[PDB]
């Protein structure tokens, strides 16, 4: 909004980062105890009963991170996804999260490029990546194919597959089709994958699986029973199904367990990411 | 006397049974699936591998792999051979077997040949032609599409990676060719898109044909997702 | 009006179902398999 | 990993899987049908089932294909093999 | 013109067009064993 705000933002961003790609990221004192609070318990009633109803994904993100403070990158660009720096228990994390309040949280070209570069930046500077998933799939329009969704959307899955930092993914609700695999799934190398009971993991949702006459009951019956976390959990694709109020403690526990993760890519001059 | 004699032909019958299973595989070249493929102006997966590789150089992997109707090979032909005397690895989706849809065994076969190319340092060539996800396996299909991309990213800038599209390639599956180095499409008989025309019409109310949405010329001239129009 | 209301308890029923599955796991500590293990002088895995 | 058609891959052989009275037919029927290469082949645990006469060419072909294999163990001073 | 750049060494030579093939081939041979390494990093952060 003004020059003072610009410089405040720069100081805030640098404060979450190491000085270089070999240095330690500063660690601060934790700001909250791990005992449950009202902000944790709020997550239990956050998911709407109605299929079509949205929620603000920042209400999940802010419940997990220290002081509820996310320093966003690209906040006004592709707001169907959220990216920013935060801390959990005094350690820096980078957050990537689908936002149901914009374009139904669908992935498109712009959100894919926004999240891809943020993940690569975090990974380069040894900042763990924390992903919150509520994704219907990809944005439908004639223009997405024409404008390059195949080669441009591929940047996001490349960035997750390339990353070697600790990574934790939490599915709060939708994880349909190609959206499930792209959004920090275990199959890309993410270390810990948690699902709320409200996770809807399936090749397709109920609206697509159909085919007093007009009725939502058969799709609602399909979403329950067929769009749950439990097939993924049976196969180990998610490590645990958690109550929503457990998210903060489970994320903090996983990041501590993963702190010393050591993984190196096969040697190369560099990669050939799609451009 | 010492022990007994059997007069069995047990060992011969075992060799005859391998021959029988091999003849099942070989007869498929003239069965109805291959006929429908040729009727569409398309070569089969095995015809494609034979044409691409040096004569008599193909060695197949996992020919009798099978899910636990279950046909041998689980919808992809994998192996290795030479091109101009130089070592390469290949996988070719088989549109004539379960539509070439990606299942657990299909995925594991491609993982095996990708890993082989990476650790022996040779190029890998994929030939795509498939009706989509094996819906019956559900999230397992999604898992293996993602596992394949993970290997392509691991190999990026390590070994040359080439993708041919010679049939349909749709959904998130398109990100596997997108992460290779070179995507080749054949005019009129190949198509690629994240979102197909039926969903497009249901959402936008606009009608677009498959060729207009995702044909070879479209991706070679407009979207940039393909590098050669054959 | 804007859309509709459901009065569903759908989300609560999903949390209750996780609780139900967790209670199945927890009850095993006092079921017959654990009893036979203890009868052999052995602790359970958990 | 190659298997002849005569490969007998199983958790146990026919002699152990039992339990004119004396008879090898039920074990022989178990060895055929249950002790074959084909379950391993279905799972990719063997890469191919080969005719025995194919062994020399298939071994030579595999060794040529694998010649430039590069694999390194995780770094350590040394291992701790059982002694 | 090319000559300000040539005066500053920004171009190594001004050549007749017909010299292009030989000059390109000569430069590629001279440079064949070029060894240059980037500063160490996990990877870069190219704009996407």
């Amino acid at each position: 909004a003004d020059e003072k705000d610009a410089f405040d933002y720069v100081r805030m961003v640098l404060g979450h980062l190491p000085s270089n790609n070999m240095g330690d990221t500063p660690v601060f004192a934790p700001t909250a105890a791990r005992e449950l609070t009202e902000a944790d318990r709020a997550l239990d009633t956050l998911i709407p009963d109605r299929t079509a109803e949205s929620y603000d994904m920042m209400r999940v993100v802010n419940a997990v991170i220290d002081d509820g403070e996310l320093t966003q990158f690209h906040q006004l660009f592709a707001p169907n996804v959220i990216c920013g720096l935060a801390r959990v228990e005094g350690h820096s994390v980078g957050v990537v999260a689908n936002q149901p309040t914009h374009l139904a949280g669908a992935l498109d070209i712009d959100a894919s490029e926004k999240a891809a570069r943020f993940i690569r930046f975090c990974d380069a500077f040894h900042v763990p990546v924390l992903t919150f998933v509520d994704v219907p799939g990809f944005l439908t329009s004639m223009e997405q194919e024409r404008d390059g969704i195949i080669r441009r959307g591929a940047k996001l899955i490349y960035a997750y597959c390339e990353a070697t930092v600790p990574m934790v993914t939490v599915i709060t609700r939708k994880a349909y089709g190609g959206g499930y695999g792209v959004m920090g799934s275990k199959h890309l190398g993410i270390d810990v994958n948690l699902a709320w009971p409200t996770a809807e993991i399936a090749v397709m949702g109920g609206e697509s699986a159909v085919r007093e006459e007009t009725r939502e009951r058969l799709v609602s019956e399909y979403t329950e029973t067929m769009c749950t976390p439990y097939v993924a959990a049976e196969r180990g694709y998610v490590d645990a199904v958690i109550m929503p109020h457990e998210t903060r403690a489970q994320v903090a526990t996983a990041l501590d367990t993963l702190r010393d993760k050591r993984m190196t890519r096969l040697p190369r001059k560099h990669g050939n990411i799609p451009l | 006397m010492t022990a007994t004699e059997n007069a069995d032909g047990r060992t011969r019958r075992r060799l005859d049974e391998l021959a029988r299973r091999r003849a099942e595989l070989a007869a498929q070249a003239t069965e109805r699936g291959a006929g429908r493929q040729h009727a569409k102006g398309k070569l089969t997966a095995r015809e494609r591998i034979d044409l691409l590789l040096d004569p008599d150089s193909f060695t197949e992997l996992d020919a009798l792999a099978r899910h636990r109707q279950r046909p041998y090979g689980d919808g992809v032909v994998t192996g290795y051979g030479t091109i101009d005397g130089r070592k390469v690895c290949v996988y070719a989706q088989d549109f004539t077997v379960l539509g070439g849809s990606l299942g657990e065994v299909f995925g594991e076969k491609i993982i095996k040949v990708l890993d082989l190319a990476i650790r022996t340092g040779c190029p890998v060539i994929g030939i795509n032609d498939s009706g989509g996800a094996r819906i019956q396996e559900g999230v397992v299909s999604l898992a293996y599409y993602a596992e394949l991309v993970k290997r392509h990213v691991a190999a990026s800038g390590v070994i040359p990676q080439i993708s041919l599209i010679i049939g349909p390639c749709a959904g998130g599956a398109v990100y596997a060719p997108a992460t290779t180095d070179l995507v080749v499409m054949v005019e009129d008989i190949s198509h690629m898109f994240v979102t197909g025309p039926d969903v497009l019409q249901a959402v936008t109310g606009q009608t677009v044909g498959m060729e207009e949405l995702g044909g070879a010329h479209r991706h070679n001239a407009v979207s940039g997702a393909a590098h050669y129009m054959a």
